[PDB]
RNA sequence: GUUCCCGGGCCUUGUACACACCGUAACAAGGUAACCGUAGGGGAACCUGCGGUUGGAUCACCUCCU
RNA sequence: GCUUGAGUCUCGUAGAGGGGGGUAGAAUUCCAGGUGUAGCGGUGAAAUGCGUAGAGAUCUGGAGGAAUACCGGUGGCGAAGGCGGCCCCCUGGACGAAGACUGACGCUCAGGUGCGAAAGCGUGGGGAGCAAACAGGAUUAGAUACCCUGGUAGUCCACGCCGUAAACGAUGUCGACUUGGAGGUUGUGCCCUUGAGGCGUGGCUUCCGGAGCUAACGCGUUAAGUCGACCGCCUGGGGAGUACGGCCGCAAGGUUAAAACUCAAAUGAAUUGACGGGGGCCCGCACAAGCGGUGGAGCAUGUGGUUUAAUUCGAUGCAACGCG
C-alpha cells in the first residue's frame, strides 16, 4: 500500500525503551516494532538486543509496502542508536543515508529528573 | 598453577609399534599401577579391532582416533560479567589427552567381555563412526557452534 | 550528522553523530536541571586536568628507573 | 641512525631528548647510553659487528 | 593461564573510631554525600522545592582512530 | 607655597553589569485532520493512570508559559548579592599612551541610610515542567520515607512589607613594601604588527615554592609575611545566637541579646592500626583437566546423649571424634 520506496523508519530510543516507527515522509506511518512489544520486561529491554529483535519486528510488516532504499531517521541515542541501524543494514536493507535529525532544545523549557 | 609454560615429560615408548600415542593409552587404560597387566591387554585388542576395520595394527589406530580427536575444548574465561563458553581451539597434545580418555571410559562401561574385547568393539565402534567413545567427541563440537559469537 | 557514502561501505558509519555530541547533550536535558552541579564537577575534573599534565612534568626530569 | 650506539641527533642532544642543553657533555641517558658530544663528530663516528 | 572461588601479604584511599564496624539521617560513595538560610508539614528523625560552598568519593574498566 | 597621595578632562576598548519593552527558533502539555498498533510509561521489581470513547509514535497549522545546548575558558562584570540569545535608548564602574592643575581636597565607624539570592504574604493577571499538605500501589512488622502517576501553595510580570544566610577564596577596608615559572582574560607604548612576536606597565583569578608567620596543613605580590589608621567580636561547652521588653510587621517573625544550674572538657590539624560487598599484583592443588573416597555396605575405634550399682575426667569450629 502507500506505494511507497522511501520508508522512513523513526528510530527513538528512550532509556529502557526502543521504539521504532516507520512511516512516510509524508507522515503516513506504516506501523511499528518495539523491544518491549517484543518481550524482554526488566533490564533486557535496555540491550540492544532487545533492539536487534526491534530492527527484526520493524524488517517485517513492510514486506505489503517494499521500502528499499530507506532513510534511517536517528534521535534518542539510549538502548538503541547502535545495533539497531546495523540491524536494518543487515536485514536486507540498502539504506541510501542514515540521518540524525536531532532538533535540540536549547533546554527552553524544563524536563523530568532521574536518578538521584 | 601461576608459572607453568611447561609442555609434556617423557614416557617409555610401545614395545612393538613405533608410536607413543598407542604409548599413552596404555598409562590411562590401566589401573592400580599394573601397567604389565594392562599392556598384554592392548595388544589383544588393538588385533581384534583392526581384524574387525580392515586394516593395519597402526593405522586402524590412527584413522579410528581421528573419530574419536575433537578440536575445541570450551573453557569458562570471561572478559565482563555474564556466563558465556569461549570456543577454545586446544593445543595438539591435549587432543588425544581427549580421545584416549573416552575409548578408556568406554573400556569400563558396556558389560561385553573381557576388556580387551569390550575395548576391541568400542573402538571399532570408533572406526565405523558409532558407540559412546566417538559419541562424545560429536556432543563437545556441539558445545562449539552455539557459542561462537563470543571472540 | 547526515552520513550518506554512494557505495563502499558495508557498515552504518554513525562516527561523526558521536564525534558530535551524540550523549553530549544528553545527559544535559535528560534530567533535572539543578543550576550549580556542572560548576563543582567540573572543579574537580580541572584539578585532575592540571595532573596529567603535572605528571608530564613528574616524567621529564628524572624517572632513572 | 642511533645515539646509544653512535651519537647526540644534534650537537650536544639526546635521542630522547632528556638533553636539549649544549651544556652537557658526557652524562649520557641512562635508558640508553648516549654520551653527549658534538652531533657533527658522528662524520668520525666508528661502530662495529 | 589469573580473568572464577577460599584464605594471606605489600602499596594505596577513607574515618566526629582508638573503650579500635521507635528508625539508620551523618562517619567507606554508609549502597540517597554534607551543612548553613527560608516556608510548610508529619509520632519523630528528617524530607520536598530554591540559592551557595567544599568542612566530599573513583576517575579504575569495556568497545574504536595513530 | 611645592609635589611622589585623592580626583577630573581631551583621545579609546571589552563585557552572564543593571533597567523598560519588543522579537526569532526548537522542545513540551494540549486541540483539529490523514495513517496506524496493542502496548506506552517506570523501576532492583511491581503498580496508580491511559487504551476499539482509539494513548504513545509521524507530518502540517497554532495559542499560553518559563528558560537560552553547542560559542563556555580554578573565564568576565561588581561594594556585595547575584547574573549567560538579539535589537533600540539610558548608564554606573574598572584601565591605559602624552599633557594641564587646586595643592593632602585622604581613611573609617555607635545612633543613621541604602542593596538584599530564595522563601512567606497582600493585589491586577497566570499555571506548559517540576512539585510542600495529601491520595493509590509496593520496599516493610509500619509510612505520613528513596520510586512513578496526579495535584493546591510557590515559581513569572509590576508595586511593597518582616528585612534573613556556609551573604564563605570562612581571609574586614585605604595604602606602601617583599627572588620566579606555567598561564588565562582585557587594553596600551616602542622596533620592519616582514610573521604566528621580543621588552615594560595596571585590574581579576588558579597551582608549586623563598623570605616570614604557624599547632599543622599551608597562605605566599589576590597573603595567614611587615606597619600605620578605623570598627565589630571572644574569655571552656550547653543553656542560646532563644524566651520576653523598646522599635517594626495584615501573617511567618526580625534586630539588640541574658541568667539559675551542671559537666571538667568542647574543638582543630595531623598519623599508624581495625574494617570495607573500593583499586592493582602475587603465593598454596583455591580453580581449570583427570584418579581414588566419606555418605548406601562390612569390620575396628571414639564422643555427646540414654541407662545403669558404676558405665571417670578432659577436649567439645577450623586445631575434638584410631586423641590421652
Amino acid at each position: 500500500r502507500k506505494q511507497v520506496s522511501d520508508g522512513v523508519a523513526h528510530i527513538h530510543a528512550s532509556f529502557n525503551n526502543t521504539i521504532v516507527t516507520i512511516t512516510d515522509r509524508q507522515g503516513n506511518a506504516l506501523g511499528w516494532a518495539t523491544a518491549g512489544g517484543s518481550g524482554f520486561r526488566g533490564s533486557r529491554k535496555s540491550t540492544p538486543f532487545a533492539a536487534q529483535v526491534a530492527a527484526e519486528r520493524c524488517a517485517d510488516a513492510v514486506k505489503e509496502y517494499g521500502i528499499k532504499n530507506l532513510e534511517v531517521m536517528v534521535k534518542g541515542p539510549g538502548p538503541g542508536r547502535e545495533s539497531t541501524i546495523r540491524a536494518l543494514n543487515a536485514a536486507g536493507f540498502r539504506i541510501t543515508n542514515i540521518t540524525d535529525v536531532t532538533p535540540i532544545p536549547h533546554n527552553g523549557c524544563r524536563p523530568p529528573k532521574k536518578r538521584r | 598453577p601461576r608459572r607453568r609454560v611447561i609442555g609434556q615429560r617423557k614416557i617409555l615408548p610401545d614395545p612393538k609399534f613405533g608410536s607413543e600415542l598407542l604409548a599413552k593409552f596404555v598409562n590411562i587404560l590401566m589401573v592400580d599401577g599394573k601397567k604389565s597387566t594392562a599392556e598384554s591387554i592392548v595388544y589383544s585388542a588393538l588385533e581384534t579391532l583392526a581384524q574387525r576395520s580392515g586394516k593395519s595394527e597402526l593405522e586402524a589406530f590412527e584413522v579410528a582416533l581421528e573419530n574419536v580427536r575433537p578440536t575445541v575444548e570450551v573453557k569458562s574465561r570471561r572478559v565482563g560479567g555474564s556466563t558465556y563458553q569461549v570456543p577454545v581451539e586446544v593445543r595438539p597434545v591435549r587432543r588425544n589427552a581427549l580421545a584416549m580418555r573416552w575409548i578408556v571410559e568406554a573400556a569400563r562401561k558396556r558389560g561385553d567381555k573381557s576388556m580387551a574385547l569390550r575395548l576391541a568393539n568400542e573402538l571399532s565402534d570408533a572406526a565405523e563412526n558409532k558407540g559412546t567413545a566417538v559419541k562424545k567427541r560429536e556432543d563437545v563440537h556441539r558445545m562449539a557452534e552455539a557459542n561462537k559469537a563470543f571472540a | 550528522i547526515k552520513v550518506r557514502e554512494n557505495e563502499p561501505f558495508d557498515v552504518a558509519l554513525r562516527r561523526f553523530k558521536r564525534s558530535c555530541e551524540k550523549a553530549g547533550v544528553l545527559a544535559e536535558v535528560r534530567r533535572r536541571e539543578f543550576y550549580e552541579k556542572p560548576t563543582t564537577e567540573r572543579k574537580r575534573a580541572k584539578a585532575s586536568a592540571v595532573k596529567r599534565h603535572a605528571k608530564k612534568l613528574a616524567r621529564e626530569n628524572a624517572r632513572r628507573t | 641512525f642511533c645515539a646509544r650506539i653512535f651519537g647526540p641527533v644534534k650537537d650536544y642532544e639526546c635521542l630522547c631528548g632528556k638533553y636539549k642543553r649544549l651544556k652537557h657533555r658526557g652524562v649520557i641517558c641512562e635508558k640508553c647510553g648516549v654520551e653527549v658530544t658534538q652531533t657533527k663528530v658522528r662524520r668520525e663516528r666508528m661502530g662495529h659487528i
